[PDB]
């Protein structure tokens, strides 16, 4: 299934996934299109923030959902 | 009777790396602000630089660790944006190529270092990551990030 991680910056990331993946699944997804370390991922669904080692089905998120990508970087 | 502790003023990295690696005296504290009340002091994080860039028509592409350095076109980028620790903390750097000459812009430096050529800065490069803690980067066109061109 098809789920949209969107970022700051306004872009939108689509990823193929499965209820099973953990949200670090998820995370290795979006580093192997983008880069970005999952260490460094922030994914928020519905206001609240996802846990690495939950599931995707555990927070009910279906295909076709909007993932929000916030980024910890700092300097 | 607490501890007093008066510390240093903040060192504004991200806006030095930003301007080093644009080379002009672009942004500023103010417009860095500015960036960061929208995404919702002096420690900004990469949303605030990659903001800052987008409104130049610009972007920052995050270089995968994983990949070899030899994948990175570094012709094909204007110049690169490090996060490095400093003996946690961290702070921003600029890496940039003048007239074929690339520099490392620390803004902690009092004058910039030369790296070399393409194989030099790829030593360094290896030689940052290598450390560990060490955040790549790449500050390209939109052209560039559509294409994908930064990678070879």
């Amino acid at each position: 299934m098809q789920i949209f991680v969107k970022t700051l910056t306004g872009k939108t990331i689509t990823l193929e996934v499965e209820p099973s993946d953990t949200i670090e699944n998820v995370k290795a997804k979006i580093q192997d299109k983008e880069g970005i370390p999952p260490d460094q991922q922030r994914l928020i669904f519905a206001g609240k923030q996802l846990e690495d080692g939950r599931t995707l089905s555990d927070y009910n998120i279906q295909k076709e959902s909007t993932l929000h990508l916030v980024l910890r970087l700092r300097g | 009777p607490t501890v007093y502790h008066e510390r240093q003023r903040l060192e504004l990295c991200a806006v030095h790396a930003l301007n080093n690696v644009l080379q002009q005296q672009l942004f500023s504290q103010e417009a860095a602000d500015e960036i960061c009340k929208r995404l919702a002091t002096g420690n900004y994080d990469v949303n605030v630089i990659m903001a800052a860039l987008q409104g130049l028509g610009l972007a920052a592409v995050w270089w995968d660790r994983r990949r070899p350095l030899s994948q990175l076109a570094l012709p094909q980028v204007l110049g690169l944006i490090l996060n490095l620790p400093s003996p946690r903390r961290r702070h921003w750097v600029a890496l940039r190529q003048v007239d074929g000459v690339y520099y490392n812009l620390d803004s902690k430096l009092r004058a910039p270092e030369a790296l070399g050529d393409e194989d030099g800065v790829r030593a360094f490069l290896a030689a940052a990551l290598a450390q560990g803690l060490c955040e790549v980067l790449l500050v390209v066109t939109k052209e560039v990030e559509e294409k994908g061109s930064w990678l070879r």
